[PDB]
C-alpha cells in the first residue's frame, strides 16, 4: 500500500479492510447520473477492478447531468458507457477499468455474474431487478445486490447482502480503557472503578482483564458484566480465588455480529425502512407505496406520467389506493405526495443524485469489506421542501425548452432557475467540499448569466500528493500549483459559460482590507470549506456585520454535519461553543505518563524545543550584541543579561565535525533515556507509601526502569541516526551518506566515554575560552531553525519522533506503536474519505436553492449523519433568541444601532445621544479589545472632555467604527447587562 | 418516568426524569454519566431542538421517549 | 512602623503603565519583556465581547479588594489600552523561606475568557535555574488545580458562573508560600515528624533561603522592572532593618547544622553563599536613596 496516496483512509478503513478491497470486482449498471456519481466514489476508494456497462447512446438531454460528455460525444452519438470510460480511468491509474455491452433483457444467460463480488444496478425494470435478485442471493457464496434510482426530487434504495451476513466491527470506534479500584470475593463479584472516570459501559459487553495483583487467574481472561452503578459493575462467581490486592486494567473486546436478510420480492410486502425525519414517522411508508404504483403504471402504460395531465394524476392515485390497501400494515394514501410524485416524475434532481452516490458507494465498501454495520433494508431520500413552497404553479413553467437545463427545470421550475443564474456567490476554501460544491454549482449552472453573476474561491495552499485520493479535480501533472487555478480551470470545462473568479488570499483579520463591507454586501450567499474553527468563527462573524446568508459543513472519518444561517431568523454559529482538545495534565506529560499518547506528545515537545525555539533565541541573542568580546566586557561589569546561561551553556557545547555530532547524540540518548528512570527512583523509591498506606506507585502511575544501550537493536541504531542527522544539518556541519551505516557508528563510538550518574564564573571562563580559541567568528554566531514537515518521507522527522516515542515507551513499560499511528497522532491528521464530502456536498447545495428561493422559517433543515450505524437525523434550525435589559427594551443578535456625529463630537455628547435617542445610559464603551472609557480605572475621568476624532484615532478610508457597550444593572454587585453593538458615523 | 437518550456511534444512556422538570436540569442529569458539560450539547427530539427555560410538558415528551445527542465537527 | 508602612502603601496597589505601543501599520511594540509575545500578535481577533464586560466587572473588585498588610501585599498593574496584559508582583509571607521577597508574575486572558482559565507564569526564576516550590517549576509553571482543566473533581475546575482572578492571586499566595514547602509534595507528608524527614526539610529550607536572598531582593533592587520600580524602592528602603536582622538569623541558623555528616557538606555550601550575597545586599541597601 502506497500510503502517500492512501494516507487518509487507512486511518478510516484500516488495513485488513484495505487488503479485503482489493482483489474485489464490482459490476455496475446504467451510466446515469447516479451510475456515475457511484462510479466516481468507487474508483476513487480503490476497488482492483471495476466493470461499467451500458446499452443507450448520448443525448442532448444527457448533458444537464453527466459531468463527462460533451458536445462532440452527442454528435458522434457514441455509446455512453464507452465515451467515460477514458475520464474515470484517469481519476486513479491502480483501478483497471473496462466496459460492456451484452444485452439485458428476461432471456438473458446470468452466469457470467458469478465472477464479480457485488451488483449495482441502476435505470432497471423492477422485474429485471426480482429475477436478478433471486439468482444473486442463491448462489455459494451469494453475491450482494444493491439497487438505486432517482425519480425527480425522490430516491430508492436497497441493500441484500444474503441470508446470512457476518460483520467484524459494528461501531469502528476504538475500544476504552479503565482502571479497576475494588474487586470482591463474592457470587457474583463487584467490581468498582477508579475515583470519578465512570466507566460508561452497558450490559452484554465483554471484557478482558491484566496486570492485576492477587486474583491472578482473572489475569487474561473474558467476562460478561452486567451494570450496576454508573462507577461500579458485576463479573462472574470469584469466591473460589485469592484476594485482591491492587491495580488491574480492563479493556473492551469487540465481538463479530450476525444479521439476516430477505429478498427483494418478499420485502415489497413489509419494507423495514430507515426514518430519517421524526416528525413524519409514517412518510417512508406512503413514499414506498407511491414509487410501486410509478412502477406498475410505468409497466402498463409503458411511458412516464405527462406533467400537467389531470387524467395521469387521477389514474396514479387510483393505482396507489389500490396497492396500498394489499401491503401487511395496510397505511394511508398521501394525496400531496402522489400529486408532486406524478408532476415531476421525468425530473432529475443533481443534488440529491449525489448524496444517494455516495451512500450507495459506502454501502458497497461495507459490503465488499464487512467493516460496519451494513443497511437494512431500505432508504427514501427526497426533497420535497424545494417545491412544497412554490404554492399551485402553472404547467407552462415546467415544459422543456430545449437546453442543457431540461432536466432542472422539469424540477423545480423556470422562473427558479432563472434566479439561479443571477447568483453572486462567495466559497471560502477549496479542499475536499470545495471540489464537489464547484462541481454541483457548474450542473446547476449558478452564475452563468451574461448580465450578472460570479462566483469567488479562495484558498492559499498548494497541491499536494495525498490531496489526490480525495479530490477528483485535481491530477498528478498538478503538483504544486495553486489549488484555486486549477480548481477553476477544471470548472470551466464542465460549464463553458461558468463565471469563475480565483484568488489566493486567506481569510484572515490581517486582509481585511480586500474584503471589506462592499464587497461582502455585493455577495448573495457565503458559503464555507474550512477546516478550523478559528477560521469559521471569524467568517461568522463578518458574515454577521452584513445580514448575508451562511451555509457550513464539515466532516470527520464517517460523520458530517451541515448547518444553515439566515438573517432574522435563526441564530449564527457563535451561539453554540464547540468540543475543545483536552489538555494533558503538566505532571502526567513530564514524569508519569500512562498512554502511548503521552510518549508521542513528549517526543514532539522534545523535538520542538531542541530544534526550533533554542535556534531562535541563540540566533535573537547573538544578534542584539555585535561581538562576543563586548558580551564579555559588559558581563565582567556586573550588568545582567537575559538568557545568557543558556546561549553561553549552548555554545560551549557546540560541534564541530560528524564524530562530535554522534557523540552528542550518544551524550543525549544516555541522559534521556538512563538518568532520568535513576532520578525518579532515586526521589521515589518503589516502596514508599502514602498517609493512608496505599504505595505511591500505584495506578494510573507506572514504575520507569533505566535502558541499557545497544547498537544491535534496530530502535537504538535508528534513534542515533535520525538524532545525529538532525543536529548536523542544524549545526551545519557537512556529512556523507557513508557515514551512517552501522560500522562507522560502532567505529566512531569506539573511544567514547559514558559519564557516571549522581555558575558565572564557569560561564566567564568558557566564554573567555572560546574567545582565545577564535571560536567566536560570525560565521559561529548562527545557527539553522527547522520546521516540521510530516509529509516528507527523507527528512527524518517522524522517524525521529518515533524511535524517542517508543524507546520511552518501553522505558515505562507501555506497549509501542507503529510509523503511521505516531504520525497521525503527532500531526492531527483528520481522517477523510470521498462519500461524506459527496454527501455532505450534495445537501448543501440542496440548501442552497431554499436560501435562494426565500422560504420561511420551517423549510430550512440541518443533518447530522454518520454513515457507520447508520444514522440519518433531519432538525429544524435552532430560532432566534430574544433578550431583554431594561424598560422591556429587547434586541437580537441580528440588530444595530446607530448614532450620527460630525467633527467636534465629545464623548458626553455621544453618551448623551446614546441616552436620548434609546432611553438608557451606557456605563463603559470599548472598541473591539482595546478599551475607550472604563470609569474604575484611573485617569478616564478626564476623558468626557474630549473629540471623539482623536478619542478613536481611526484610517481615513473608514467612515464609521463598531462599539460595544454596557448599562448598569437595576441592583447593585450584579455584572452589567449587555447590549447591541453600535456604529458610530463620523459625519453626516 | 424513564427516557432514552441515544448519541450518534450508537451508545445508549437511560435516565429517570418526571414531568415538569427544567431542560436544563435534564441535560446536566446526563453530565453525571457522561462528563459532558451542559453547555457543550445539544439534544433534539421529534426533529426539533429543545430550547433552554422550557419543561418536558411543553414538548410532549412521554414514557420511553426517544432523544438524540448531536455534536459538530470541524474537518473539512 | 506596620501602619505607616499600610498608609504608604496602599495608593501603589493598583494603577496603569504603558507596555504596548502601536505605528501607523498597526504593528505591536512592546517596551517591556513580556511572555505572551507570541499569542498577543497571533490573536487579534475583536470577536470576543464578553471578556471586556467581565475584565470590566473585575477591574471594580482588583481596585479595593487586594490583600494589603506588612506580613503580605499584592501589587497589580494594566496596560493603558489592552485589557488582556497584567503584570502581578506578590511579596513573600512573614515566617516562611521566601519572607520579604518580590516574585514577579505575568498574566494573560485569552480570546475566549472567561470560558477558559487565564494564563500565569512566574518570572523571578533567576534565568530558569532555580526551583522555589514543587508547585513552581524552573521553566516558569504554575501549577494548580484552579488554573487547569481535566478531570480531577467538578469542584476542582475553572467554573465560568463562580470563579474569579482575586481567587487565583490569594490562592497563589495562601497555598503555594507556605512555611515548609518540603512537604507541599505528596509522598513526603508520610515521613512527617520523623528525623530524617526533618533533615531533608532543613536542607530545602537552606537551599530556598539562599535562592531567594539572591534572586529576589539583590537582583530586583539592581534590575528593577520599569513597572514596579517606584512599589520596588519604597518596599526595600522601609524595611532595611527588618531584612537584615533576618539575614543575620537565617545566617545563624544554618551554621547550627554544619558540623552534620550527612547534609554538612550542603549545608556548608549553602551558609557560604548566603553570606556571600549578604555581603552585596548590605552596600546595596547602604546606597539606596530616599524616595
Ligand atoms: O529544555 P527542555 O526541553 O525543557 O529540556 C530540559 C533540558 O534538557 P535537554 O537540553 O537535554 O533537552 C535540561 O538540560 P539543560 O539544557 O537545562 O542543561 C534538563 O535539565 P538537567 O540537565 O538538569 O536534567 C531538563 O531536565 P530536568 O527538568 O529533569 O532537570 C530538561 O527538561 P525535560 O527533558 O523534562 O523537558
Ligand atoms: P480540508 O483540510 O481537506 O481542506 C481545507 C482547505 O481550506 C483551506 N483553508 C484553511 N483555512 C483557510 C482560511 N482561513 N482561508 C482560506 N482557506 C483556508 C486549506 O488550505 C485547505 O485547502
Amino acid at each position: 500500500i502506497d500510503d502517500a496516496l492512501y494516507s487518509r483512509q487507512r486511518y478510516v478503513l484500516g488495513d485488513t479492510a484495505m487488503q479485503k478491497m482489493a482483489k474485489s470486482h464490482v459490476f455496475l449498471s446504467g451510466m446515469g447520473g447516479l451510475g456515475l456519481e457511484i462510479a466516481k466514489n468507487l474508483v476513487l476508494a480503490g476497488i482492483k477492478a471495476v466493470t461499467i456497462h451500458d446499452t443507450e447512446k448520448c443525448q442532448a438531454w444527457d448533458l444537464g447531468t453527466n459531468f463527462f460528455l460533451s458536445e462532440d460525444d452527442v454528435v458522434n452519438k457514441r455509446n455512453r458507457a464507452e465515451a467515460v470510460l477514458k475520464h474515470i480511468a484517469e481519476l486513479n491509474p491502480y483501478v483497471h477499468v473496462t466496459s460492456s455491452s451484452v444485452p439485458f433483457n428476461e432471456t438473458t444467460d446470468l452466469s457470467f455474474l458469478d465472477k464479480y463480488q457485488c451488483v449495482v444496478l441502476t435505470e432497471m425494470k423492477l422485474p429485471l431487478q426480482k429475477k436478478i435478485n433471486d439468482f444473486c442471493r442463491s448462489q455459494c457464496p451469494p453475491i450482494k445486490f444493491i439497487s438505486a434510482d432517482v425519480h425527480g426530487i425522490w430516491s430508492r434504495l436497497f441493500c441484500d447482502f444474503g441470508d446470512e451476513f457476518e460483520v467484524l466491527d459494528t461501531t469502528g470506534e476504538e475500544p476504552k480503557e479503565i482502571f479497576i479500584s475494588n474487586i470482591t470475593q463474592a457470587n457474583p463479584g463487584i467490581v468498582t472503578c477508579l475515583e470519578n472516570h465512570p466507566h460508561k459501559l452497558e450490559t452484554g459487553q465483554f471484557l478482558t482483564f491484566r496486570e492485576i495483583n492477587g486474583m491472578t487467574g482473572l489475569n487474561g481472561s473474558i467476562q460478561q458484566i452486567t451494570v450496576i452503578s454508573p462507577f461500579s459493575f458485576s463479573i462472574g462467581d470469584t469466591t473460589e480465588l485469592e484476594p485482591y490486592l491492587h491495580g488491574g486494567i480492563a479493556v473492551q473486546v469487540k465481538t463479530p455480529k450476525t444479521v439476516f436478510f430477505e429478498s427483494l420480492e418478499r420485502q415489497l410486502k413489509h419494507p423495514k425502512c430507515l426514518i430519517v425525519d421524526f416528525s413524519n414517522p409514517e412518510a417512508p411508508l406512503e413514499i414506498h407505496t407511491a414509487m410501486l404504483a410509478l412502477d406498475q403504471f410505468q409497466e402498463k402504460y409503458s411511458r412516464k406520467p405527462n406533467v400537467g395531465c389531470q387524467q395521469d394524476s387521477e389514474e396514479l392515485l387510483k393505482l396507489a389506493t389500490s396497492i396500498s390497501e394489499t401491503l401487511e400494515e395496510k397505511p394511508d394514501v398521501n394525496a400531496d405526495i402522489v400529486h408532486w410524485l406524478s408532476w415531476t416524475a421525468q425530473g432529475f434532481l443533481s443534488p440529491l443524485a449525489a448524496a444517494v452516490g455516495g451512500v450507495a458507494s459506502q454501502e458497497v465498501l461495507k459490503a465488499v469489506t464487512g467493516k460496519f454495520s451494513p443497511l437494512c433494508q431500505w432508504l427514501y431520500l427526497e426533497a420535497a421542501d424545494i417545491v412544497e413552497s412554490l404554492g399551485k404553479p402553472e404547467c407552462e413553467e415546467f415544459l422543456p425548452r430545449g437546453d442543457r437545463y431540461d432536466a432542472l427545470r422539469a424540477c423545480i421550475g423556470d422562473t427558479l432557475c432563472q434566479k439561479l443564474q443571477n447568483l453572486n456567490i462567495f466559497l471560502v476554501g477549496c479542499g475536499a467540499i470545495g471540489c464537489e460544491m464547484l462541481k454541483n454549482f457548474a450542473l446547476l449552472g449558478v452564475g452563468t448569466s451574461k448580465e450578472k453573476g460570479m462566483i469567488t474561491v479562495t484558498d492559499p495552499d498548494l497541491i499536494e500528493k495525498s490531496n489526490l485520493n480525495r479530490q477528483f479535480l485535481f491530477r498528478p501533472h498538478h503538483i504544486q500549483k495553486p489549488k484555486s487555478y486549477t480548481a477553476a480551470d477544471a470548472t470551466l470545462k464542465i460549464n463553458s459559460q461558468i463565471k469563475i473568479d480565483a484568488h489566493l488570499n486567506k481569510v484572515c483579520p490581517t486582509t481585511e482590507t480586500i474584503y471589506n463591507d462592499e464587497f461582502y454586501t455585493k455577495q448573495d450567499v457565503i458559503i464555507t470549506a474550512l477546516d478550523n474553527v478559528e477560521a469559521r468563527r471569524y467568517v461568522d462573524s463578518r458574515c454577521l456585520a452584513n445580514l448575508r446568508p451562511l451555509l457550513d459543513s464539515g466532516t470527520m472519518g464517517t460523520k458530517g454535519h451541515t448547518e444553515v444561517i439566515v438573517p432574522h431568523l435563526t441564530e449564527s454559529y457563535n451561539s453554540h461553543r464547540d468540543p475543545p482538545e483536552e489538555e494533558i495534565p503538566f505532571s502526567t506529560l513530564k514524569s508519569f505518563p500512562a498512554a502511548i499518547e503521552h510518549t508521542i506528545q513528549w517526543a514532539r515537545d522534545k523535538f520542538e524545543s531542541s530544534f526550533s525555539h533554542k535556534p531562535s533565541l541563540f540566533n535573537k541573542f547573538w544578534q542584539t550584541y555585535s561581538s562576543a568580546e563586548e558580551v564579555l566586557q559588559k558581563i565582567q561589569s556586573g550588568h545582567s543579561l537575559e538568557g545568557c546561561f543558556q546561549v553561553i551553556k549552548l555554545l560551549s557545547r557546540r560541534p564541530r565535525n560528524w564524530s562530535q555530532c554522534v557523540e552528542l547524540a550518544r551524550l543525549k540518548f544516555e541522559k534521556y533515556f538512563n538518568h532520568k528512570a535513576l532520578q525518579l527512583l532515586h526521589c521515589f523509591p518503589l516502596d514508599i507509601r502514602l498517609k493512608d498506606g496505599s504505595l505511591f506507585w500505584q495506578s494510573p502511575k507506572r514504575p520507569p526502569s533505566p535502558i541499557k544501550f545497544d547498537l544491535n537493536e534496530p530502535l537504538h541504531l535508528s534513534f542515533l541516526q535520525n538524532a545525529a542527522k538532525l543536529y548536523a544539518t542544524v549545526y551545519c556541519i557537512p556529512f556523507a551518506e557513508e557515514d551512517l551505516s552501522a560500522d562507522a557508528l560502532l567505529n566512531i563510538l569506539s573511544e567514547v566515554k559514558i559519564q557516571e550518574f549522581k555558575d558565572e564564573r564557569n560561564a566567564i571562563f568558557q566564554l573567555e575560552k572560546a574567545i582565545l580559541s577564535n571560536e567566536a567568528t560570525k560565521s559561529d554566531l548562527q545557527m539553522a531553525v527547522l520546521s516540521f514537515e510530516k509529509d516528507d518521507d527523507h527528512n527524518g522527522h517522524i522517524d525521529f519522533i518515533t524511535a524517542a516515542s517508543n524507546l520511552r515507551a518501553k522505558m515505562y513499560s507501555i506497549e509501542p506503536a507503529d510509523r503511521f499511528k505516531t504520525k497521525r497522532i503527532a500531526g492531527k491528521i483528520i481522517p477523510a474519505i470521498a462519500t461524506t464530502t459527496a454527501t455532505v456536498s450534495g445537501l448543501v447545495a440542496l440548501e442552497m436553492i431554499k436560501v435562494t428561493g426565500g422560504y420561511p422559517f420551517e423549510a430550512y433543515k440541518n443533518c447530522f449523519l454518520n454513515l457507520a450505524i447508520p444514522i440519518v437525523v433531519f432538525t429544524e434550525t435552532t430560532e432566534v433568541r430574544k433578550t431583554k435589559i431594561r424598560n422591556g427594551i429587547s434586541f437580537t443578535i441580528w440588530d444595530r444601532w446607530t448614532v450620527h456625529g460630525k467633527e467636534d463630537f465629545t464623548l458626553l455628547d455621544f453618551i448623551n445621544a446614546v441616552k436620548e435617542k434609546y432611553g438608557i445610559e451606557p456605563t463603559m464603551v470599548v472598541q473591539g479589545v482595546k478599551m475607550l472609557y472604563v470609569p474604575v480605572m484611573p485617569g478616564h475621568a478626564k476623558r468626557l472632555k474630549l473629540t471623539m476624532h482623536k478619542l478613536v484615532k481611526p484610517t481615513t478610508e473608514k467612515k464609521y467604527v463598531d462599539l460595544t457597550v454596557s448599562f448598569a444593572p437595576d441592583i447593585d454587585g450584579d455584572e452589567d447587562l449587555p447590549g447591541p453593538p453600535v456604529r458610530y458615523y463620523f459625519s453626516h | 418516568m424513564q427516557i432514552f437518550v441515544k448519541t450518534l456511534t450508537g451508545k445508549t444512556i437511560t435516565l429517570e426524569v418526571e414531568p415538569s422538570d427544567t431542560i436544563e436540569n435534564v441535560k446536566a442529569k446526563i453530565q453525571d454519566k457522561e462528563g459532558i458539560p451542559p453547555d457543550q450539547q445539544r439534544l433534539i427530539f421529534a426533529g426539533k431542538q429543545l430550547e433552554d427555560g422550557r419543561t418536558l410538558s411543553d414538548y410532549n415528551i412521554q414514557k420511553e421517549s426517544t432523544l438524540h445527542l448531536v455534536l459538530r465537527l470541524r474537518g473539512a | 512602623l506596620e501602619e505607616k508602612y499600610v498608609a504608604v502603601m496602599k495608593k501603589l496597589q493598583f494603577d496603569t503603565f504603558e507596555m504596548v505601543s502601536e505605528d501607523e501599520d498597526g504593528k505591536l511594540g512592546f517596551k517591556v519583556n513580556y511572555h505572551y509575545m507570541s499569542q498577543v500578535k497571533n490573536a487579534n481577533d475583536a470577536n470576543s465581547a464578553a471578556r471586556a464586560r467581565r475584565l470590566a466587572q473585575e477591574a471594580v473588585t482588583l481596585s479595593t479588594s487586594l490583600p494589603l498588610s506588612s506580613s503580605s501585599s499584592v501589587f497589580v498593574r494594566c496596560d493603558e489600552e489592552r485589557l488582556d496584559i497584567m503584570k502581578v508582583l506578590i511579596t513573600g509571607p512573614a515566617d516562611t523561606p521566601y519572607a520579604n521577597g518580590c516574585f514577579e508574575f505575568d498574566v494573560y486572558f485569552p480570546q475566549d475568557y472567561p470560558s477558559s482559565p487565564p494564563l500565569v507564569n512566574l518570572e523571578t526564576t533567576g534565568g530558569h535555574s532555580v526551583r522555589f516550590n514543587p508547585n513552581l517549576y524552573n521553566d516558569g509553571k504554575v501549577c494548580l488545580s484552579i488554573l487547569n482543566t481535566w478531570h480531577g473533581r467538578p469542584e476542582e475546575k475553572w467554573n465560568p458562573q463562580t470563579s474569579s482572578f482575586l481567587q487565583v492571586l490569594v490562592s497563589v499566595q495562601s497555598l503555594i508560600l507556605v512555611a515548609e514547602p518540603y512537604f507541599n509534595e505528596p509522598g513526603y507528608e508520610r515521613s512527617r515528624g520523623t528525623p530524617s524527614g526533618t533533615q531533608s526539610s532543613r536542607e530545602y529550607d537552606g537551599n530556598i533561603r539562599q535562592a531567594t536572598v539572591k534572586w529576589a531582593m539583590l537582583e530586583q533592587i539592581r534590575n528593577p522592572s520599569p513597572c514596579f520600580k517606584e512599589v520596588i524602592h519604597k518596599h526595600f528602603y522601609l524595611k532595611r532593618v527588618e531584612i537584615m536582622a533576618q539575614c543575620e538569623e537565617w545566617i545563624a541558623d544554618i551554621q547550627q547544622y554544619s558540623s552534620d555528616k550527612r547534609v554538612g557538606r550542603t549545608m556548608s555550601h549553602h551558609a557560604a553563599a548566603l553570606k556571600r550575597h549578604t555581603a552585596q545586599l548590605r552596600e546595596e541597601l547602604l546606597k539606596l536613596p530616599c524616595p
